[PDB]
DNA sequence: GCATCCGTGAGTCGAGGGAAGCACAATTTAACACTTTTGTCAAG
DNA sequence: CTTGACAAAAGTGTTAAATTGTGCTATACTGGGAGCCGTCACGGATGC
């Protein structure tokens, strides 16, 4: 469109690197400034 | 933690060293709020199938 | 001589007939460019 | 003092690599006449 | 913007057919088998 390509997000291989740690019984979070939790899964993996 | 404290005066460096290294591991588990017992699985996460497609 | 000037190269040139192979090697199958493809299962990254 | 166990060992590329039956009960699927709704075409 | 039919594509019950899951078979039988060194060499850590 000539437009300048946005700003990125978090890569897929770091959400796949995530689910195979927690599929090892690990919790990974993401945290924010405030350590609370920040959601890189855009809510599909949050039970409602 | 306390036993591991009061073994830790001990005269003897070996002791010392297990009771240093055994009060690390109390240590690490008091701070991280997690418990011993989460080390033996009772449930196992399944990975989701389109990264085992 | 120097075919581009005419003039003889300055110093005398070791001339002579040697035996050149062609190797297997051309650049005709290794130049390759891509700007989207495919991508991988899982990673999604692309492939190689 | 030594014995044992464990984790580590460059990058990019290509190229081809690629004991078995048998019977029987459930269950699922395909098919099949029928009711539909869902589009249409006819004018009012 | 409206009925007033109507061909048809879709949806709805049962049914006969494949398709699939489960039990059972009564001479007697009673502790595996593939292993196999150019074992890779060398630090780091634990622990007797």
């Amino acid at each position: 469109k000539g437009e300048d390509v946005p700003e990125p997000s978090v890569p897929e291989s770091f959400r796949v690197l995530v689910k195979e740690l927690q599929a090892l019984a690990l919790d990974v979070q993401t945290l924010d400034e405030k350590d609370n939790p920040v959601d890189i899964f855009e809510g599909l993996a949050s039970k409602r | 933690e306390k036993e591991l404290l009061e073994e830790m005066k001990h005269p003897s460096r070996a002791r010392r060293a297990k009771a240093r290294k055994r009060l690390e591991v109390v240590r690490a588990f008091l701070d991280s709020g997690n418990r011993p017992e989460w080390m033996i699985l009772e449930a196992v996460p399944v990975l989701p199938p389109d990264l085992r497609p | 001589y120097d075919g581009r000037t005419g003039e003889p190269i300055e110093g005398p040139i070791v001339v002579g007939q040697m035996f050149i192979m062609k190797l297997y090697h051309m650049v005709e199958d290794k130049m390759h460019a891509r700007s989207t493809g495919p991508y991988s299962l899982i990673t999604q990254q692309p492939l190689g």
